[PDB]
């Protein structure tokens, strides 16, 4: 079976250059072309450049001449791209493919490797508890959770320690002033809250950070 | 012209482009490039890429001056396919010049 | 630069319906066009290739035809592991194109928004920050505005919004909108407004709420 891997995230600093490998099995490496696609977040598939790993020959998408370097590694059959200068327009997910013998549909794809370009230092995230008052609607109500300026991603939301798990919402993160917010909606029966404990776990692995935040009326 | 070298000739390799209209016409076009190469000796040059860089010039200028006295042209897809698999032969070349006189 | 133009961009379709979508390039690239699947947080993969020929364990509902321009994928039987998004490319010449792609949703019966506001946290407001939040919560379809009002007038900056990929059991849509103020500038004021416009009314649903009270 035919496999790619590659690396699953890069932080990397604006300015700075990144190189992502793409280590190939199953099948005789210099055989086949392998190629890179960029992916911005929400948007669709962009071919960056392939290259032929029996004399390393490339070829490339003409505004990434310059700004992507593509090598092989025959010896340990892996495919390199190097980025350099990265801004925030390099933000995204780069996939490595490799296509047929003599045919150029791709037909095995790496899982992407993740890019993030910032400056930002690790932050842990302040959690804000969104309660409503009185009036809320028909023997259900919704509670939330605010999830505000960390870095990086991701953070893991549960509710009741994953005990809540029917109606909720925990929505993509967004960045706000170089850090990352987002929320978390659960509904649930007035007859659950606030007559017991509704509580947002917020887990941010990169700052060790885990915390609970009790929803309380007012 | 003088102090040039000729090659053996090689055995013309299975070279794929990485697109269905390139690959095709090189399938057909292959033979109308160079299956040896001319280069100066391997002692004149610095490093590998220096004598590559001089036998793959050295060997596509001759084979287009014999080209055109034949009366045929050689394309912008020519040259970057001739350029490729003459600079192929030339590391070749190289390997094995480098492994004599070493 | 072959220019491939897929339509529509996004097709809503039922569980069983059989569906076709297109691909047109902007010249003849024989049947050099392949066709890749999508999924959410996933790597694409290829459906078919050279127009319209079949892939390896992928399902024969898949099937593609056409050659010179104008190219179509059709799916037999649409089921839900079918969602996802669709692109073509061309491997005739260089450079590598793609489609811009076409986004494949299930149709449901529209469904207006739930809404609720939310103003700031006295934890957020001890900070000297001020977000109101606005949750507008299993709608569909999917096309909706938010527009924020202060004391009647419309804010505008300072809004983040975030929107939730249609769901696996209920196919309806989220979507997230915070108002970031000072705590200063929230101070000064009174009454905030959350408007959601959506297709399923003519009138706005408004949630609000005033501090005074
Ligand atoms: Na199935």
């Amino acid at each position: 079976q035919v496999q790619l891997q590659q690396s699953g995230t890069e932080l990397v600093m604006p300015g700075a250059s990144v190189k992502m490998s793409c280590k190939a099995s199953g099948y005789t490496f210099t055989d086949y072309w392998m190629h890179w696609v960029k992916q911005r977040p929400g948007q669709g598939l962009e071919w960056i450049g392939s290259i032929d790993p029996s004399d390393s020959y490339t070829s490339h998408n003409e505004k990434f001449k310059g700004k992507a370097t593509l090598t092989v590694d025959e010896s340990s059959s892996t495919a390199y791209m190097q980025l350099s200068s990265l801004t925030s327009e390099d933000s995204a997910v780069y996939f490595c493919s490799r296509s047929g013998y003599g045919y150029y549909a791709m037909e095995y794809w790496g899982q992407g490797t993740s890019v993030t370009v910032s400056s930002a230092k690790t932050t842990p995230p302040s959690v804000y508890p969104l309660a409503p008052g009185g009036g809320a609607t028909n023997s259900m109500v919704t509670l939330g959770c605010l999830v505000k300026g960390y870095f990086p991603e991701p953070v893991t939301v549960t509710w009741n320690s994953g005990s809540l798990s029917g109606g909720v919402h925990t929505f993509p993160a967004v960045l706000q002033s170089d850090l990352y917010t987002l929320s978390s909606s659960v509904t649930v029966p007035s007859s659950t809250w606030p007559s017991e404990t509704v509580t947002c776990n917020v887990a941010h692995p990169a700052s060790s950070t885990k915390v609970d935040k009790k929803i309380v009326p007012r | 012209l003088g102090g040039y070298m000729l090659g053996s000739a090689m055995s013309r390799p299975m070279i794929h482009f990485g697109n269905d209209w390139e690959d095709r016409y090189y399938r057909e076009n292959m033979y109308r490039y160079p299956n040896q190469v001319y280069y100066r000796p391997v002692d004149q040059y610095s490093n590998q890429n220096n004598f590559v860089h001089d036998c793959v010039n050295i060997t596509i200028k001759q084979h287009t001056v014999v080209t055109t006295t034949k009366g045929e042209n050689f394309t912008e897809t020519d040259v970057k396919m001739m350029e490729r698999v003459v600079e192929q032969m030339c590391v070749t070349q190289y390997q094995k010049e480098s492994q004599a006189y070493y | 630069d072959i220019v491939l133009t897929q339509s529509p961009a996004i097709l809503s379709v039922s569980p069983g319906e059989r569906v076709s979508f297109s691909c047109r390039a902007s010249q003849n690239i024989g049947t050099s066009i392949h066709w890749y699947q999508q999924r959410t947080n996933e790597s694409p993969r290829l459906i078919i290739k050279y127009a319209s020929e079949s892939i390896s364990g992928i399902p024969s509902r898949f099937s593609g035809s056409g050659s010179g321009t104008d190219f179509t994928l059709s799916i037999n039987s649409v089921e839900s592991e079918d969602i996802a998004d669709y692109y073509c490319q061309q491997s005739n010449t260089w450079p590598y194109t793609f489609g811009g792609g076409t986004k494949l949703e299930l149709k449901r019966a529209d469904a207006a928004p739930t809404v609720s506001i939310f103003p700031p946290s006295s934890e957020q407001l001890t900070s000297g920050g001020a977000s109101v939040v606005c949750f507008l919560n299993n709608f569909y379809p999917k096309d909706i505005n938010v527009k924020w009002k202060i004391d009647g007038s419309e804010r505008q900056n300072g809004v983040l919004n975030s929107e939730t990929d249609q769901d696996s059991k209920d196919s309806t849509y989220s979507m997230s909108s915070t108002l970031t103020l000072t705590k200063d500038e929230y101070e000064r004021h009174n009454t905030y407004t959350c408007e959601a416009t959506h297709k399923t009314s003519t009138s706005p649903i408004v949630k609000s709420f005033n501090r005074n009270e």
